[PDB]
RNA sequence: AUGUGAUUUUAAUAGCUUCUUAGGAGAAUGACGUAGCAUGCUACGC
RNA sequence: GCGUAGCAUGCUACGUCAUUCUCCUAAGAAGCUA
């Protein structure tokens, strides 16, 4: 097979050995990667390394290639010559290459392990196919780290029809896709090379699994199967499609007398229509995720794709929509896992309403006529490929506002990343400015944007409400229970849950904590519906329960608490043992 | 079977651009011009199965005259004695392709390798020996045919199972490679058209008849008219050769097995099964044989008809008079054949009625005085005998009459015959009809061979069957054998240019300099090999 | 061959040749040396040259026992798979009616034919217009092979369900024919 | 050579339609394919142009399949 | 020939040459004829393998070109053939064929196949005001190089609007896009 | 976490021809080695 | 004159290698015909 270089896009056949991704290379460029880094093993339509009974000589700028075959330099035939030679690496077309010079750049990339900072932000200012490479060998590593697997062992080869499984007691494991491959890594002395990929689908009888394999090889007493790579869908539409700005409305229908509420953003709904992809810029419970159904709104008879990363998003809008759109003429799409409860309101799986709602990762390979994508804060540039690849429509609207949480990034664990490097979309906001801005809250009482009008808005953000005075800044200790790694607060539930009788107005509000475990447990203590910070954005509610439960770096940071005390509509109740920040905000003291 | 009825619909050719945009720059498929594209791959809806199908409709019962067609026989059976045949042991059978389907419901778990290396010789014989006493009924599906054509009817084929394929080759093959192997006799099957064999075919065609015309006949529907009884009557000629190898009750029970699998049994059409009224399946393990059989009888009827018919007081030769009264009296005033009659007469039709058959398809060089006094059939004969035993009438305008024979049959095998030198003598040589080359190499079955540098023997082997056209008078035809070696050229210089560019080092034996040399395809039409 | 004993004479006739190379003796010597040496060429080669062939038929051998023992793996497959659909068909079969038609004949044997036109719970009709849909199935009962069915299901071409309000004469070139119409026996 | 060429135009613009899964809605799939047929079995170009008109309007009319400004802009 | 058993050849060769130039005594001549012989078959039987790696390596090279040019044909068929249909069918240039595909561009699509027979209905979208006035004259409507007659004209709200509502001033009240049913004539 | 997909999927009998690879056999030409017969010559013995 | 041994030449038989050709079979790709 053949393909394509991912830094100069001429024809050629090498892929590289030890990138994660298993990406293809030019000839000039392989060159350049393998003699610059620590990854040698490459492969050709057949692989480079030694062909001599027993040897195991993988680095190129050894072998030499003799009659039709690569030996080492013990066993090299008497006529035959190296593969790294005249700044090449031998392979298919051979001389209708044209290098570059990113290869400083893709070194880097396929060379780092993704746990620094410096690395994410070298993987949003290269060129865009070093950003497409980057973020899938990134989505690959994660896979492959993350919630990895536990050391799986064939006790015994049954038949090659099923295999037998064994899976070690004290981690997970991961269930079948073919995406998933497991190297085999007989690692007692005796040759630890990756035998093969392999992917394990249990049976429905005793202890046996019909596994799939891409090797020729028996499986060996001692051999493994370890979850040491993973292949995310190779992805090719560009992270952003390019600009091009209009001078008229085309392939949208304005409205006269659109409404009441959205008639301020008139001129940023032309605006949307005039660019090929837009960005909104505005701090959070301004208004974008309005915005959004009063575009629909104003452009009534576009079909309209809203799309965004989490599941908590997409229902926001739901909700919108069905209290402003037309409810019968709407849809919204499930995967075929139905893992998470959704919003059954529309008529669920339709796609070819005028109204599609729908989560970046399970789009359909559709078209429409403007794709809101909510929430980039929460935007990987895979997940912005995936959204170009998938939806081909007129007009782009990327809304969002960088000051809230970014995405997990799990990998991630030195270092800080600003704003301006979650995503292509956020550099473009932070860069250049977004084109909208609308900063004005709507949602939460003015006593709470005040108060987040200091941490992180450089007090640019005006409200337009009444200080309910039903913000109570309580300071409680809160004993850690350090139990599964993710902190629990029993001391503080219980003090909630006693602070909760005597508040009538806040028995139906809604749980935040920044801890899975806590947010879990405190349904159980009082009842009420948890909801983590991350999953809780987009969403509105009208009292929340805050309660910070550690002094770390975790909860800590300021952009969480603005994510997770701006969801409170009327009130909310915050419970915090850091000092510096109960410094600085204006609640009421109780 | 199934909850839902299939709809079957048939896709498109591919475009073969490059040879289409070659050809034009080449002068070709300008307006007016005599070389214009005809066969074309042909599309169809979902009601393309069952509406083909359904031409069996056509097939009326019918009740031939016996004490005709009980000599017919005779005289068809004395034209297949020249041939051997019998039963032979599974381990003696030859399959040609084994990758070929295995009907219904066989084709679900494999093809017919997988019946035929799972079945042992000794099971195999002993499933034929089975089917000697006993009846076997069996399902056919109907395959849409997706191939090139000139008119836009489906093309529909019977594909049989391998439980009927095996026994009936088991059965019929020795005689069946026994007519493939002969030359100089009336059934042209296994005379290829190559080296000097269709002259050879067309000269033993001219077996010394008086004052010749050569004629030429067409069977509308001729696999879905053909009766029943006519059908019985091939199979039964086909197995007299199994006077010894076979018992009367075992060679009963082979013709039952024979009609319960081929001639009247259920067909799959579909996912339903439905009842095929009769006519010949087309594609059983004895297909061309069975039909050349059935196109022997036609033509002896017509030549019986034709000589009884006529006055008989204008009969002036005297021995043409008492061989009508013989005739007549051979056919309605005995029961027990006479072998010397039949012989007589089986010597007059080859002395003034040579015949030339292939499956439907045959040349006759009929004697002219004889056939305009009306003692040896015409195609009038054959337009009655035709109307009377298959119920189809056989319109005069695609029948065709040639009154000079320097110019060969004007159309046999959907190949026109010229007569061109070569060496020092002249010879026949065979060439096909310019837009079906043309038709065939701008329009492939598949996108694979659209690429055209992977399939240079694709072109190859149609500038082989297109070379007789370079000795045609008309210039427009001739250029045809032209435009496909200078794209022959023209491919083999870009896949070297593509192979040396995916490599530093082009093919160091690249003996393809011999496919654009017209010596290689004018040595193909030579006797020598 | 290189392991065979005649390599091993082959081989030591060399090494007396060189020797004698380094020893420089007579001609005679030399020259009966050289017949010893000779003869192990030609027995190095007999052995040898019938190794080449040796392994050649070994592994043809090998090859053609490969083929077989995965013949015979596909023939119980086949075989497996075939008394699946037997005896799912037998599942299907409708016994009772089968039973009480096949009782009634004089030898135990009906023609095939009617096994479904006498026992088949479901019927399809397949109709090309709305002509035959009016003349054939009209309604939600209609009466085929002397029973009387009931129209469960209809679909179009395309296995789309089609409501019996929407068959009508204004209305049939909206529709996808033919219709194939489900009834079960009433 | 402008009536070999629709009849050429009207093969690949059906296979274009049957990559596009118009084949199966059976009602559009036979109005395609008598179009192409009879474009193929044409002696006047006015005819042939005319049903190739036709069946390309069956092209045009679905709008999620094919991308016409992309298509149209290259050529 | 470029191999150690060639330079051992030829050198036989050309000692060979030398004696013979010199003619000298026949045991030396025949000696060095032995020689040659067997020093060219030695480079024979090498020379014989040589050609029969070479011949393997000439067919990997076009099975692996057969099998490359293949799936690459297979994988983008799609694109290759709608870019291939659009380059026939823009030379072709005929001027229905490029005028429904000049409306299309701008979004003026028909709704149903464009029917052949006289007198029948034809359901077109209409974008724009400017696709309006260039094809609809009146109350005729130019479209695939024919004059249709327009019957009626309906809008994304689904209610009959006649041709006077649609003029410069009033047309941004209309709700766009206009669906237009007409009749050829 | 991106394949709880896709193997959901039709393609007949027979004839002729071209091309490619592998195996065997046969033929012919050439080369090296062993054995046998004949001629010429040489060492010694008779 | 005879023998044993040695060398050269010629011929026969056998063994091995190289080249060319024919065929027998097996596998694969493709084309046309009924
Ligand atoms: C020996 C030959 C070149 C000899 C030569 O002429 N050198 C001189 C220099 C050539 N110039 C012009 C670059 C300078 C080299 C060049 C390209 C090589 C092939 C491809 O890579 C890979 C291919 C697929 C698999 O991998 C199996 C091996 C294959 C068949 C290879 C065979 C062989 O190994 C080839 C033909
Ligand atoms: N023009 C308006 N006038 C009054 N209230 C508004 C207006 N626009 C939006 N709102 C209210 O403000 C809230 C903004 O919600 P949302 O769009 O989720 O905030 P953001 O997008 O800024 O996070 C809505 O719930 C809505 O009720
Ligand atoms: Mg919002
Ligand atoms: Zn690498
Ligand atoms: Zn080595
Ligand atoms: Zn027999």
């Amino acid at each position: 097979a053949v393909g394509a270089c991912v830094l100069c896009n001429s024809q050629t056949s090498l892929r590289c050995g030890a990138c994660i991704r298993r990406p293809f290379l030019c000839c000039k460029c392989c060159y350049d990667h393998v003699i610059s880094t620590s990854h040698k093993l490459v492969l050709s339509v057949n692989p480079y390394v030694c062909n001599a009974p027993g040897c195991d000589v993988t680095d190129v700028t050894q072998l030499y290639l003799g009659g039709m075959s690569y030996y080492c330099k013990s066993h090299k035939p008497p006529i035959s010559f190296p593969l790294c030679a005249n700044g090449q690496v031998f392979g298919l077309y051979k001389n209708t290459c044209v290098g570059s010079d990113n290869v400083t750049d893709f070194n880097a990339i396929a060379t780092c392990d993704w746990t620094n900072a410096g690395d994410y932000i070298l993987a949003n200012t290269c060129t865009e196919r070093l950003k497409l490479f980057a973020a899938e060998t990134l989505k690959a590593t994660e896979e492959t780290f993350k919630l990895s697997y536990g050391i799986a062992t064939v006790r015994e080869v049954l038949s090659d029809r099923e295999l037998h499984l064994s899976w070690e007691v004290g981690k997970p494991r991961p269930p079948l896709n073919r995406n998933y491959v497991f190297t085999g890594y007989r690692v007692t002395k005796n040759s630890k090379v990756q035998i093969g990929e392999y992917t394990f689908e249990k049976g429905d009888y005793g202890d046996a699994v019909v596994y799939r394999g891409t090797t020729t090889y028996k499986l060996n007493v001692g051999d493994y199967f370890v979850l040491t790579s993973h292949t995310v869908m190779p992805l090719s539409a560009p992270t952003l499609v390019p600009q091009e700005h209009y001078v008229r409305i085309t392939g949208l229908y304005p409205t006269l007398n659109i409404s009441d509420e959205f008639s301020s953003n008139v001129a940023n709904y032309q605006k949307v229509g005039m660019q090929k992809y837009s960005t909104l810029q505005g701090p959070p419970g301004t208004g974008k995720s309005h915005f959004a159904i009063g575009l629909a709104l104003y452009y009534p008879s576009a079909r309209i794709v809203y799309t965004a990363c989490s599941h908590a998003a997409v229902d926001a809008l739901c909700e919108k929509a069905l209290k402003y759109l037309p409810i019968d003429k709407c849809s919204r799409i499930i995967p075929a896992r139905a893992r998470v409860e959704c919003f059954d309101k529309f008529k669920v799986n339709s796609t070819l309403e005028q109204y599609v709602f729908c989560t970046v990762n399970a789009l359909p390979e559709t078209t429409a006529d403007i794709v809101v994508f909510d929430e980039i804060s929460m935007a990987t540039n895979y997940d912005l490929s995936v959204v170009n690849a998938r939806l081909r429509a007129k007009h782009y609207v990327y809304i969002g506002d960088p000051a809230q949480l970014p995405a997990p990034r799990t990998l991630l664990t030195k270092g800080t990343l600003e704003p301006e490097y979650f995503n292509s979309v956020c550099r473009l906001m932070k860069t250049i400015g977004p084109d909208m801005f609308l900063g004005t809250c709507r949602r939460c009482p003015a006593e709470i944007v005040d108060t987040v009008s200091a941490l992180v808005y450089d007090n640019k953000l005006k409200a337009h409400k009444d200080k309910s005075a039903q913000c109570f800044k309580m300071f409680y200790k809160g004993v850690i229970t350090h139990d599964v790694s993710s902190a629990i607060n029993r001391p503080q539930i219980g003090v909630v849950r006693e602070f909760l009788t005597r508040n009538p107005a806040w028995r139906k509000a809604v749980f935040i904590s920044p801890y899975n475990s806590q947010n879990a447990v405190a349904s159980k203590i009082l009842g009420l519906p948890t909801q983590t910070v991350d999953s809780s954005q987009g969403s509105e509610y009208d009292y929340v329960i805050f309660t910070q439960t550690t002094e770390t770096a975790h909860s800590c940071n300021v952009n969480r608490f603005n994510v997770a005390i701006t969801r409170a509509k009327v009130g909310i109740l915050c419970i915090m043992s850091d000092r510096d920040l109960y410094d600085k905000l204006q609640f009421t003291s109780l | 079977l199934t909850n839902n009825v299939a709809f079957q619909t048939v896709k498109p050719g591919n475009f073969n651009k490059d040879f289409y945009d070659f050809a034009v720059s080449k002068g070709f498929f300008k307006e007016g011009s005599s070389v214009e594209l005809k066969h074309f791959f042909f599309a169809q809806d979902g009601n393309a199965a069952i509406s083909d199908y359904d031409y069996y409709r056509y097939n009326l019962p019918t009740m031939c005259d016996i004490r005709q067609l009980l000599f017919v026989v005779e005289v068809v059976d004395k034209y297949f004695d020249c041939y051997d045949g019998g039963c032979i042991n599974a381990n003696q059978v030859i399959v040609n392709n084994l990758d070929k389907s295995a009907g219904f419901p066989f084709n679900k778990w494999g093809k017919a390798r997988l019946y035929y290396d799972s079945m042992s010789y000794e099971d195999q014989d002993a499933l034929f020996a089975y089917t000697k006493r006993n009846v076997i009924p069996t399902i056919t599906q109907m395959n849409l045919k997706y191939a090139i054509s000139a008119k836009n009817r489906a093309r529909t084929v019977a594909g049989v199972s391998i439980c009927s394929t095996m026994t009936n080759r088991q059965f019929h093959q020795k005689l069946l490679k026994s007519i493939a192997a002969t030359r100089g006799a009336t059934v042209v099957i296994g005379t290829s058209k190559f080296y000097g064999g269709w002259h050879n075919m067309l000269k033993t065609v001219y077996s010394d008849v008086e004052n010749p015309h050569l004629m030429g006949w067409d069977y509308p529907k001729c696999d879905r008219a053909m009766p029943n009884m006519l059908r019985i009557m091939a199979s039964l000629v086909l197995a007299r050769k199994h006077t010894t190898c076979c018992s009367l009750s075992h060679r009963f029970y082979r013709l039952a097995n024979e009609c319960a699998q081929v001639l009247s049994e259920m067909v799959m059409c579909g996912g339903s099964l439905y009842v095929k009224p009769g006519g010949t399946s087309s594609g059983d393990a004895t297909t061309a044989y069975a039909n050349s059989v059935f196109n022997i009888c036609q033509a002896v009827t017509a030549n019986v008809n034709a000589l009884l018919s006529t006055d008989g007081n204008k009969i002036a030769d005297k021995y043409v008079r008492n061989l009508q009264h013989r005739l007549y009296e051979c056919l309605y005033r005995n029961r027990d054949v006479d072998t010397d009659f039949v012989n007589e007469f089986y010597a007059y039709l080859r002395k003034h009625f040579s015949m030339m058959i292939l499956s439907d398809d045959a040349v006759v060089c009929f004697n002219s005085t004889y056939a305009s006094q009306g003692l040896v059939a015409s195609i009038k004969n054959f337009k009655s005998v035709l109307y009377y035993q298959n119920n189809v009438f056989m319109s005069e305008a695609k029948c065709w009459t040639e009154t000079d024979l320097t110019k060969g049959p004007h159309e046999f095998c959907s190949q026109h015959t010229m007569l061109v030198k070569q060496g020092d003598d002249y010879v026949y040589l065979p060439y096909p009809d310019p837009s079906r080359i043309l038709g065939a190499g701008c329009f492939v079955d598949d996108i694979v061979k659209t690429d055209g540098t992977l399939m240079i023997e694709r072109f190859v082997s149609l500038a082989i069957d297109a070379y007789p056209l370079t000795k045609h008078p008309n210039q427009e035809y001739a250029d045809v054998f032209h435009l496909y070696l200078q794209y022959i050229r023209k491919l083999h210089d870009e896949l070297t240019g593509h192979m040396l560019d995916m490599y530093s080092v082009m093919l160091t034996n690249d003996n393809t300099s011999r496919y654009w040399e017209p010596e290689f395809y004018e040595a193909m039409y030579t006797p020598h090999t | 061959f290189s392991s065979l004993p005649s390599y091993a004479a082959f081989a030591t006739a060399q090494e007396a040749y060189e020797q004698a190379v380094a020893n420089g003796d007579s001609e005679v010597v030399l020259k009966k040396l050289k017949k010893s040496l000779n003869v192990a060429k030609s027995e190095f080669d007999r052995d040898a040259a019938m190794q080449r062939k040796l392994e050649k038929m070994a592994d043809q051998a090998m090859t053609q026992m490969y083929k077989q023992a995965r013949s015979e793996d596909k023939r119980a497959k086949v075989t497996s798979a075939m008394q699946t659909m037997l005896f799912t068909m037998l599942r299907k079969l409708d016994n009772d009616a089968l039973n009480n038609i096949i009782n009634n004949a004089r030898d135990g044997c009906v023609p095939l034919n009617i096994i479904p036109l006498t026992t088949a719970a479901k019927l399809m009709v397949v109709i090309p217009d709305y002509n035959t849909y009016k003349n054939t199935c009209d309604g939600t009962t209609f009466t085929y092979a002397s029973a009387l069915w009931e129209i469960q299901q209809v679909v179009d071409a395309d296995s789309k369900i089609v409501q019996l309000s929407e068959i009508s004469m204004d209305n049939s070139p909206n529709l996808a024919w033919p219709l194939i119409v489900t009834a079960l026996r009433a | 050579s402008k009536m070999s060429d629709v009849k050429c135009t009207s093969v690949v613009l059906l296979s274009v339609l049957q990559q596009l899964r118009v084949e199966s809605s059976s009602k559009l799939w036979a109005q395609c394919v008598q179009l192409h047929n009879d474009i193929l079995l044409a002696k006047d170009t006015t005819e042939a142009f005319e049903k190739m008109v036709s069946l390309l309007s069956v092209l045009l009319s679905m709008q999620g399949a094919v991308d016409i400004n992309k298509l149209c802009e290259e050529m």
